[PDB]
Formats: structure tokens, sequence, C-alpha cells
């Protein structure tokens, strides 16, 4: 019927943003309300935020 | 590189009480590097005068 099929293959980079819902493996869900910038991070003595 | 300019302030004022600033635009993390600065040294950083001793005398 259909002779000639012609199926397309798009691709689009889906990222991560404020809204997704993130999770870890102990059973602890959630939702990034808002993804701040490193500049709001509490950083110990050294430095490292 | 392009930076910008603070501009446009609303000085909403209220006799002595208080006084309200409006400043556009600001980035990420402006509205914090501009705020936070301001109440440390409004602090401890401020002059100004007021009683230091009070002798009644007996």
């Amino acid at each position: 019927g259909v002779l000639k099929i012609v199926k397309v293959y798009l691709a689009v980079k889906r990222r991560i943003q404020p809204g997704d819902k993130m999770a870890g493996r102990h059973g602890n869900k959630g939702v990034i309300s808002k993804i701040n910038p490193i500049e709001d991070m509490p950083y110990d003595e050294n430095g490292t935020p | 590189t392009e930076f910008l300019k603070p501009r446009l302030v609303d000085i909403e004022q209220v006799s002595s009480t208080h006084a309200k600033v409006t400043l556009e635009p600001l980035e990420r993390g402006f509205g914090h590097t501009l705020g936070n600065a301001l109440r440390r040294i409004l602090l401890s950083s401020m002059p100004g005068c007021a009683v230091t001793e009070v002798e009644i005398d007996g």
C-alpha cells in the first residue's frame, strides 16, 4: 500500500532548567525551584563553593 | 564586551521615616553586591553622634 516510507530522525538537546524534577537514590525527590548563579554559593574556609 | 550603566532611580519619600530607592537595571547577583554592601557599611562603618557616657552625679 505504502510503497515508499520516509522516517525522519530529528535531534534536540534538552538541558537542565528550573522546573525539572530531580532526586537521588535513597528516596529523596524534589524539583529545582531556581538554579542560582554560583555567586550565591556558601563556601568553606577553602574557597570552593 | 559591553557594560551597562545604573539609571532611573525612584526616590519614594515620606517625611523623615523612609525613602525607598528603586534603581534599574541590575544583573545576576548585582542586587546582592549592592544591597549587602550598604548594610554592613551603615552598621559598623558609618560616622554619627550619640551619647557614650552619662554621669548623673550621686
